[PDB]
RNA sequence: GUGGAAGUCUGUUAGAGUUGGUGUCCUACAAUACCCUCUCGUGAUCUAUGUGUAGGGGUGAAAGGCCCAUCGAGUCCGGCA
RNA sequence: GCGAAAGCCAAGGCCUGUCGGGAGCAACCAACGUUAGGGAAUUCGGCAAGUUAGUCCCGUACCUUCGGAAGAAGGGAUGCC
RNA sequence: GGUCUUAAGGUAGCGUAGUACCUUGCCGCAUCAGUAGCGGCUUGCAUGAAUGGAUUAACCAGAGCUUCACUGUCCCAACGUUGGGCCCGGUGAACUGUACAUUCCAGUGCGGAGUCUGGAGACACCCAGGGGGAAGCGAAGACCCUAUGGA
RNA sequence: CGAGUGGCUUGCUACCUCGAUGUCGGUUCCCUCCAUCCUGCCCGUGCAGAAGCGGGCAAGGGUGAGGUUGUUCGCCUAUUAAAGGAGGUCGUGAGCUGGGUUUAGACCGUCGUGAGACAGGUCGGCUGCUAUCUACUGGGUGUGUAGGUGUCUGACAAGAACGACCGUAUAGUACGAGAGGAACUACGGUUGGUGGCCACUGGUGUACCGGUUGUUCGAGAGAGCACGUGCCGGGUAGCCACGCCACACGGGGUAAGAGCUGAACGCAUCUAAGCUCGAAACCCACUUGGAAAAGAGACACCGCCGAGGUCCCGCGUACAAGACGCGGUCGAUAGACUCGGGGUGUGCGCGUCGAGGUAACGAGACGUUAAGCCCACGAGCACUAACAGACCAA
């Protein structure tokens, strides 16, 4: 009686195009809570390796043993806020008002940016406030840009930019909070945002695998017994019904797989160090050595070693957070074997 | 702990226990030794074995 | 039902068929069910290493031979994962017949059990001569 | 023990055939092909050449089979526009 | 090696079962190799694929026209020096 | 019914059959579960003796059923190999073509429309793909009826 | 007994189609309907509880595996929250299958004098095509907006991104004589679905290392062939699932329903105006796409004799063409070399031993030897090659 069967893959990651910015861009911030501060930060990824860690979980029935995690390192340098943006409410929606920038740019700032020679940081400034007075001011964000030359097993020299909102407190006050950090030179690190224990939202252009048919790219069956042997084997049986006449845009067909904006959910932080505590022996396959400033995410993070991942406080956390797990083993292991 | 097969270090959470029909227990390190094992070698036999060694 | 304190990879379908691991007269169980579950469009209903399943007797005494039976998964040989993530597994596939209080019809249990079996189901456990 | 019978057995010996794949091909390599599997292989066997039987007639261990890619009556031309 | 069998190699013949160049060379298709655990649940149907396999020794049921069934089945052996 | 038509009125056997409509007949075997299969019963819609009946060792690329063994047939798909596929040089057809044609949802219409009506959508061109539609292409439907047709 | 709705069944008609619109069942893949089987929220009860039975809102999600049979339907089994029904040319053969139907061969029963028939049974029996247009899945080139770089906005668009179950505490409590036996809420887990990832386990791995059969190169050494690995064992990278990770809470508005205030109708009345609540459903929350949104967008900086870009060169986090990303001496981008990290499993040769054998000879064993061989990874290292250089540009 055709029995009922849920359809091949998710209609909601559509279309399942090549991404247009190979740098993740979260379309969703956090809320504001806490006293003002930059939401979000990013790193590059370097390979796996796991964790025996104690267990933290009080409603766990395992609660302080030991528990083997597996773990993804991510080389995480310090960034640089180089500029305040200030977005107008508009009959449209959000607008750019304009921008504060700085003038302590990192050396190779120029090989993505026409570096600012001449700018007026207060002019900026007094628009932006006068906007505030007015009540026609929006988020405030700030644009954000990596330093890859800090990350040696990243070939990449030019850095990657992304605006990252600042949320928390009172508008006036994370505007000073924001305009702070900017003047500096905007250095910032992953510690200034987040601590070890806390969840993050992990954004990344997963692996790209090119062009693929139906069976790998929706998980539709291959054909079974006899018609896997006439002349059909990976194909789908059928576009459609007679009517409609046309092929609906919903049955699973061939194209681009991977290489697509992701952003994960919930990825609990295990750790937050900088060294070489967490590389491996004979190195990560296909990266290179850690040495320095890096996170320890729990589990998988989207797309292949070298790409940039972003994080951001979690917008919509399952688990209250269980601060500075303890790690008893780190494993270093070689990943060749 | 120790790899009953071979004699190394195994690397913790890692490795696999087979229980035998008697209720025994035998903690391999890799599927290399475990294939060795089912081929009814026997690790002091295999030079590149630490038990050998 | 509780956590079973395991990751298990279901290493029996429905139809499977397995050692009886008791002194009941039953000597080989077939798979018919598995408790609780409910698959998928042309999955073969998959049962493992905790799992409660009806049997059908398929070798054994007369008395016991084709009688339906609700059992308990002891043993497989598809490998399960610990906390610690060491993988474990088993020389065979065997269950225990058990009643409706899940307590076993037989006097005595053969060959070894798994740690996290014996902690699901107690009465089946102290019956138990080797817990691995 | 000898002997070595057999429309006897196995057998891609030569040679003959074709159960299944409902595989490949299906503007083909081919207007009947290709591959694997399969059957026969001392006999009512297979095969070459010569020779005979001719169209309401042949030939047919009989399927309306075959008689030059055509057969419940060949082909050619004529009857015929 | 039982062999006019397979496989490998001479004598002899050929690179003309006659378009080439390039992309770790994607989807998809034809042929094919390897697949954990379960083991026919697949399907009208074990279709397809696989399992078994040569030789020697032991051993071999119902039934039978006494020929046969039968290589029944089942068990063991097998190299080199 | 306890003979009548039309001569006789089915004996041995076999029997729900490659013959049994009823029918998945009833009992049993086997399976967790068997419109199947096998054994028995059997009033046989409509078995039956050379229109041969029954039975049968051996034989069979003949039909159906069961078991042991084995396995990617399946759970559920993966990785790999060779030839294609893709790009480049050269060679170089055919099918098909009333016209127009970027369509979609409804409606209408000889009641199964890319072309009519109302809306919706729609910047042009190109590459690869699997084939939903053009009641796609290929054959003056084989089925059915009709012809004071044929064989 | 009376009145209707549907267009799933059947019948009727002959309107369309006979210069062919391929059949039943199944399969695969997509969308839908509600007269709702489960799940959510409710009302009644011949409602103590637990559970039943009937009714209401509601289509978000789910509705599975098996035995006979071609079967649909159905009968049957064990599971399940439940294992609902129907439409899409009884959706789906330029997708599959070919068991059934439906040619040519043949048999049985029945009918027929016969040829032959049967709306009975039975064995066998063929499935063509290189896609022009349209449609959609993905990928490019141009034009428009109208010098460049980087960052955004968000009209619209897609989603089920989440559905369901078990267990524990609540609790042997409320309820009930007892038997039996709940809930709010807080937890742990499973299952189905979804997206991603390879440290772990598992598969592959015609890289690689080793063992070994036949044969050829005289032996040895070292090799070819035996299908694109002769066969067997192990297996790195990579790819993978059988492996691992992640997939709310909360708001807002309602339905059924529970109510408040409250007339018409001095009272009463949940409704007429007004209001408080209330569903897995609706909107938001979350994820994905999205300046060609013709109102064709916003910001900052750079540049108009030069900002930026193209060709070129070394390469992949990318890739069927095209596209995309990185590096180019201000350099570690690729290769060589050396270490590191890995795979295999102890090399050639020599010495000793070795059942025997007068001896010749001798399978094999031990030592040299954590050996030899090998690596799609990492580091170091400018040694080689990223040179030289051409051009466009407000
Ligand atoms: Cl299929
Ligand atoms: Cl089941
Ligand atoms: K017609
Ligand atoms: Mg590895
Ligand atoms: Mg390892
Ligand atoms: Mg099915
Ligand atoms: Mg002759
Ligand atoms: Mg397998
Ligand atoms: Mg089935
Ligand atoms: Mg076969
Ligand atoms: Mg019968
Ligand atoms: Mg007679
Ligand atoms: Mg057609
Ligand atoms: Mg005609
Ligand atoms: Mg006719
Ligand atoms: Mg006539
Ligand atoms: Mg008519
Ligand atoms: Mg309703
Ligand atoms: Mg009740
Ligand atoms: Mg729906
Ligand atoms: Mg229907
Ligand atoms: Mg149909
Ligand atoms: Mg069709
Ligand atoms: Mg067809
Ligand atoms: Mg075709
Ligand atoms: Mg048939
Ligand atoms: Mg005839
Ligand atoms: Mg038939
Ligand atoms: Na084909
Ligand atoms: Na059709
Ligand atoms: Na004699
Ligand atoms: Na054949
Ligand atoms: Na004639
Ligand atoms: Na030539
Ligand atoms: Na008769
Ligand atoms: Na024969
Ligand atoms: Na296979
Ligand atoms: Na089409
Ligand atoms: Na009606
Ligand atoms: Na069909
Ligand atoms: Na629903
Ligand atoms: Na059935
Ligand atoms: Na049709
Ligand atoms: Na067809
Ligand atoms: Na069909
Ligand atoms: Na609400
Ligand atoms: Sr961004
Ligand atoms: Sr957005
Ligand atoms: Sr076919
Ligand atoms: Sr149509
Ligand atoms: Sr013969
Ligand atoms: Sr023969
Ligand atoms: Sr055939
Ligand atoms: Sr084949
Ligand atoms: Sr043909
Ligand atoms: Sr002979
Ligand atoms: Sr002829
Ligand atoms: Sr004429
Ligand atoms: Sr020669
Ligand atoms: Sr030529
Ligand atoms: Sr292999
Ligand atoms: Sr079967
Ligand atoms: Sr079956
Ligand atoms: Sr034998
Ligand atoms: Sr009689
Ligand atoms: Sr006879
Ligand atoms: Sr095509
Ligand atoms: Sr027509
Ligand atoms: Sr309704
Ligand atoms: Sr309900
Ligand atoms: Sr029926
Ligand atoms: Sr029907
Ligand atoms: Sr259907
Ligand atoms: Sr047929
Ligand atoms: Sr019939
Ligand atoms: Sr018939
Ligand atoms: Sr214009
Ligand atoms: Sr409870
Ligand atoms: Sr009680
Ligand atoms: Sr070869
Ligand atoms: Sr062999
Ligand atoms: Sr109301
Ligand atoms: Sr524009």
């Amino acid at each position: 009686p055709q029995p009922s069967r849920p359809r091949k893959g998710s209609l909601g990651f559509g279309p399942r195009k090549r991404s247009t910015s190979e740098t993740p861009r979260f379309n969703s911030w956090p809320s504001d809570d806490g006293q003002p501060g930059v939401q979000g930060f990013a790193g590059y990824k370097a390979g796996m390796t796991h964790v025996v860690l104690v267990n933290d979980e009080p409603n766990s029935p395992r609660e302080g043993m030991e528990e083997t995690v597996p773990v993804t390192v991510i080389e995480t340098p310090p960034m640089r806020a180089v500029a305040l943006r200030a977005y107008e409410d508009t009959p449209y929606g959000q607008r750019p008002l304009t921008e504060v920038w700085t003038d302590e740019f990192h050396s190779e700032l120029d090989r993505t940016l026409d570096v600012p020679e001449d700018h007026d940081p207060d002019a900026a400034e007094e628009q932006i406030r006068d906007a505030h007075e007015a009540g026609d001011l929006g988020d405030l964000r700030l644009i954000t840009h990596t330093v890859p030359d800090a990350v040696p097993s990243v070939p990449k020299k030019k850095p990657d930019v992304m605006e990252t909102r600042v949320g928390g407190g009172s508008v006036s006050d994370r505007l000073d909070h924001a305009l702070d950090i900017v003047e500096d030179g905007g250095e910032h690190a992953m510690n200034d945002i987040f601590r070890a224990g806390e969840y993050a939202d992990v954004a990344g252009v997963t692996k790209g695998k090119g062009t693929q048919g139906p069976v790998k790219r929706w998980g539709v069956q291959k054909r079974k017994g006899k018609h896997a042997r006439q002349g059909w084997r990976r194909r789908i049986g059928n576009l459609g019904p007679w009517n409609p006449s046309r092929v609906r845009s919903t049955v699973p067909q061939q194209g681009q797989t991977g290489y697509h904006q992701r952003t994960e959910l919930n990825k609990r932080l295990i750790d937050i160090g900088e060294g070489d505590e967490p590389t491996v022996d004979g190195g990560f396959v296909n990266y290179g050595e850690v040495d320095g400033p890096y996170t320890l995410v729990k589990g998988s993070v989207p797309g292949p070693d070298k790409r940039l991942v972003r994080f951001r406080p979690a917008v919509r956390p399952n688990d209250q957070p269980r601060l500075d797990p303890e790690v008893r083993y780190v494993s270093n292991e070689s990943n060749q074997g | 702990r120790e790899c009953d097969y071979c004699g190394t270090d195994i690397e913790p959470g890692t490795g696999t226990m087979f229980v035998h029909k008697d209720g025994a227990t035998t903690h391999f390190c890799s599927s290399k030794c475990e294939n060795n094992a089912d081929l009814g070698r026997e690790a002091r036999n295999l030079e590149w074995t630490d038990t050998a060694r | 039902m509780e956590a079973l304190g395991a990751d298990v990879t279901q290493g029996l379908e429905k139809g499977s068929l397995i050692t009886c691991a008791d002194n009941t007269g039953a000597r080989e169980l077939k798979v018919i069910s598995v408790h609780g579950y409910s698959g998928t469009k042309n999955r073969l209903p998959k049962a493992g290493l905790g799992d409660k399943i009806t049997v059908s007797v398929t070798k054994g005494t007369p008395e016991m031979r084709r009688q339906v039976l609700e059992a308990v998964v002891v043993r497989q040989r598809k490998p399960i994962r610990r906390p610690d993530g060491t993988r474990v597994k088993f020389e065979d596939n065997a269950a225990v017949i058990v009643d409706e209080n899940e307590d076993p019809r037989g006097t005595e249990l053969k060959g070894p059990i798994a740690r996290e079996v014996a902690q699901r189901f107690g009465s089946v456990a102290s019956a138990a001569t080797m817990i691995v």
